[PDB]
């Protein structure tokens, strides 16, 4: 047997677990306007890109490229959920600067759909 | 596939061969009886042919060596074949160097089946040529 | 590649380039791990491209059927094996070709001690 | 198995593989573990029988030797429509069985 | 080749050309086939009769089959590339799996040699070449007309002007020439032999697209991989 | 007749290489036909499609040429429904129309 057979049971198997990523979309205290649906065509996202570089860079004190890509790679798919993104990031974070870094990079998200360019508005004027 | 499991590949054919209670008339080594050529790989830069020869000799009387050089600049690749006047000599260098440590690096000693000479169509060097055509060896 | 047989052959058609590349050019260590890589593509591709990648890469193992070296060892007879399940081989071929080489190198003493090798 | 509450089946879509019985396991149920009568038999999960593990006991994990059944109580039940019955993990009374006898071997 | 010399007899009104009188004439059977060519463009009729196609190609001192696909199928660009039918650097212009393309930038940066390694001869002529084609169109209100994409532009007039050269190494309906993997149909230019049969200026082509144009001279499968279990296999 | 086994809805690719069978709700499967050398049916093992919370209404199989076989469907999910005290969420949920491709290739089956 090239592995072992017994490599663990999945989530979907084993019931002695609970499931913690709902146990942590109830507990945790989400931004307050992540319930807006986002279409990720409509948005133009190398604009979007240096912003959050520097955003990252500032709050971790210096730069992760592995926590950079990992927002980028939640941001491809077109539908982006953003309950996930703020979990996902709560722990290299401190879970109150991904609360405000959700809450700051999601309405600029809102911003850039709402316009044809797929620019938010704070960009257009700047 | 890393050098070091290679070492170990060889030792542990040994190891295994004495778990099962291999005869010497067919042991692995017997495949090699008729060549008296063993390489030598993992080597240190730093050695040159007169330290593998001073240790190397311990086994018996080297007849030959080729520690293979850069062409352009002459440094060591860090590997070296070594030809002993006795083929039993092969034997007892595979054994008992496999694997051992110089400068902190471990090195492996491995049977060399029909090794091919170099060509003395290059004119690069003189005691090459020299090494090559007559070897080092005791002259009475 | 060997976790998905026989499937995702169109998964894999981006990286049939500079695998292939990669044998024809490199020489060396790089060469076990890319002949190994392109062995397990065989069976996943159809009979028409298998039929073409099976010639060049037996003509590759020929070659690498003196080598002293433990995982080249390791990896043709693999690769052997591969090539011999496809059709575009012929009987004559294999019992002219492969076989005298395969049976001097091959079959030793020392490959018998190793369970791997065994 | 019935006896050991710390083993988990696979319990996937169960698929056309065959699952298998190893000798020690020859004759018994897979799922209550039962000498008599067998009525249906087992199907398991494509991962299941992947590569290697191609023929495998489904209770154990050795060497199967023949085709492994669900009995008629297990049928009427309908507990053979539960998923793929392979037991996914050793549990504790297998691998304690192991050190103990390495300790003393 | 016999098969422009048919349309210009043709267009001479002789209705016999078996009997017509050459100092050596030419083989029966190179006759026929060239007949043959000049029927399967539509450039005649299926009695040997000129159609209003044939007697336009007439008109381009060109081969009857380039014209005519030029004229079915992007007509300023196959008027650019028709002309250029007649490795570093090559690359910038040169588009993966396709011949007329790579041409097709090498003569629209032209108007836009030595240091791209082209000849400054060969761009002077086609330069005369392009510019006669033209006069030519609009002489008999041939439309100058542009489309949005000159791939599917052009591949479409390669495919109907050369139906004839179409390879499935390859297998015509040969080997590739050191001039240039979905693909399995191509197009070609020319022909050649060294050692070998030699395919010269390509470009990648669908066997069902061939076939929707050329209906007569032509007259991919999702299909599961493993079979699967029978009832008796099964228990 | 339980609500989540398959079994009320049945789709057939219109080449024959796949068939669809679903239930009510949240529980799809696939099983893809072929013939043997012997011209005899063989049948694969059950590709899944599930979703949770998700109402089907019908589900039908399109007529794709030779391509990856597609199944469509008229979809519901209820999911923020039942989450909606003000009863807002039901009145303005709205159906949808899916795709489910069945990749021949990578044997499995993608909305
Ligand atoms: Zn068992
Ligand atoms: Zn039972
Ligand atoms: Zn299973």
């Amino acid at each position: 047997m090239d592995a072992g057979f017994f490599r663990g049971t999945s989530a979907e198997q084993d019931n002695r677990f609970s499931n913690k990523q709902k146990k942590l979309l109830k507990q945790l205290k989400f931004a307050e306007c992540l319930e807006k649906k986002v279409d990720m065509s409509k948005v133009n996202l190398e604009v979007i890109k240096p912003w959050i570089t520097k955003r990252v860079t500032e709050i971790l004190g210096f730069e992760d490229d592995v926590v950079i890509e990992f927002i980028f790679n939640q941001l491809e798919v077109k539908n982006p959920d953003s309950k996930m993104m703020q979990i996902n990031l709560t722990g290299f974070l401190n879970g109150k600067n991904a609360r405000e870094f959700m809450g700051e990079l999601w309405p600029l998200l809102l911003s850039a759909q709402e316009n044809i360019a797929g620019i938010p508005s704070a960009f257009l004027e700047l | 596939m890393n050098p070091l499991t290679k070492v170990k590949l060889i030792n542990e054919l040994n190891e295994r061969e004495v778990q099962l209670g291999v005869a010497d008339k067919v042991s692995w080594h017997s495949e090699y009886k008729d060549s008296a050529w063993i390489f030598l790989g993992g080597l240190p830069y730093e050695l040159t042919e007169g330290d593998i020869i001073c240790v190397f000799s311990q086994y018996g009387e080297i007849v030959n060596i080729n520690l293979v050089r850069d062409k352009k600049t002459g440094k060591s690749k860090g590997f070296c074949f070594l030809c002993y006047e006795d083929q039993r000599s092969t034997i007892l260098a595979v054994d008992n160097f496999n694997g051992i440590k110089i400068k902190g690096r471990t090195i492996r000693v491995d049977h060399v089946s029909n090794y091919r000479a170099p060509k003395d169509s290059e004119e690069i060097d003189d005691v090459t040529r020299q090494l090559q055509e007559k070897g080092c060896g005791a002259r009475t | 590649a060997e976790a998905a047989t026989p499937y995702g052959i169109e998964s894999f058609d981006s990286v049939l380039k500079p695998l292939w590349k990669g044998i024809r050019q490199h020489r060396g260590k790089g060469l076990a791990a890319f002949l190994k890589a392109i062995g397990y593509l065989i069976p996943l591709m159809d009979a028409e491209y298998a039929n073409y990648y099976t010639r060049e890469v037996m003509l590759i193992l020929i070659r690498e059927f003196q080598s002293p070296d433990e995982e080249m060892k390791k990896i043709v007879l693999k690769v052997v094996k591969q090539c011999c399940g496809t059709d575009g081989v012929e009987a004559n071929y294999i019992k002219t070709e492969i076989l005298p080489p395969f049976f001097k190198h091959f079959w030793q003493h020392r490959m018998a001690l190793d369970r791997r090798n065994y | 198995a019935k006896h050991h509450p710390d083993l988990i089946f696979c319990r996937k879509q169960a698929g056309v593989a065959i699952g298998r019985l190893c000798e020690k396991c020859d004759g018994k149920c897979v799922i209550c573990d039962s000498y008599v009568r067998p009525c249906t038999l087992v199907r398991i999960c494509d991962e299941c029988n992947y590569g290697s593990y191609q023929g495998r006991c489904v209770i154990c994990g050795g060497p199967g030797v023949s085709d492994a059944y669900y009995c008629k109580e297990c049928t009427i039940q309908e507990k053979d429509r539960d998923g793929c019955p392979k037991i996914v993990n050793l549990g504790s009374s297998k691998t304690d069985l192991f050190y103990e006898r390495k300790k003393y071997g | 080749s016999l098969g422009n010399v048919v349309l210009l007899l043709k267009s001479l009104g002789i209705h016999d050309l078996m009997h017509f009188d050459f100092l050596d004439p030419p083989p029966y059977e190179t006759l026929l086939l060239a007949l043959e060519q000049l029927y399967a463009l539509g450039a005649l009729n299926h009695l040997g009769e000129l159609t209003t196609s044939g007697r336009k190609m007439a008109e381009l001192p060109v081969d009857p089959m380039l014209s005519k696909m030029i004229l079915a199928s992007c007509s300023e660009e196959i008027l650019t590339v028709a002309a250029m039918l007649s490795d570093n650097a090559r690359v910038n212009f040169f588009l993966p799996g396709g011949d007329h393309l790579v041409l097709l930038n090498v003569y629209t940066q032209w108007a836009e040699c030595y240091e791209n390694f082209v000849q400054f001869r060969s761009m002077r002529r086609a330069r005369d070449v392009r510019e006669q084609l033209e006069g030519l169109l609009e002489r008999v209100e041939v439309g100058l007309s542009s489309c949005q994409g000159d791939y599917i532009r052009v591949r479409k007039a390669i495919t109907a002007g050369y139906f004839y050269h179409t390879a499935r190494g390859y297998r015509t309906v040969v080997f590739i020439h050191p001039n240039s993997q979905q693909p399995r149909w191509l197009l070609y230019h020319e022909l050649v032999l060294t050692t070998k049969e030699f395919m010269r200026q390509v470009l990648e082509i669908e066997s069902s697209w061939l076939l929707e144009v050329a209906p007569h001279y032509y007259k991919a499968k999702k299909m599961p991989k493993k079979i699967g279990k029978t009832r008796e296999e099964l228990g | 007749c339980r609500r989540i086994v398959p079994g009320q809805f049945l789709a057939v690719d219109p080449k024959g290489r796949a068939v669809m069978i679903s239930a009510i709700e949240k529980q799809k499967l696939v099983y893809i036909l072929n013939r043997d050398a012997a011209a005899r049916l063989t049948i694969s093992s059950p590709l899944e499609a599930h979703k949770a919370n998700t109402l089907v209404y019908h589900v039908v199989g399109v007529d794709v040429g030779f391509e990856n076989p597609m199944f469509a469907c008229l979809e519901m999910d209820y999911e923020e429904a039942d989450n909606d005290p003000t009863g807002e969420a039901a009145a303005n949920t709205q159906q949808t129309l899916t795709f489910y491709e069945l990749d021949l290739g990578l044997n499995h089956v993608v909305r």
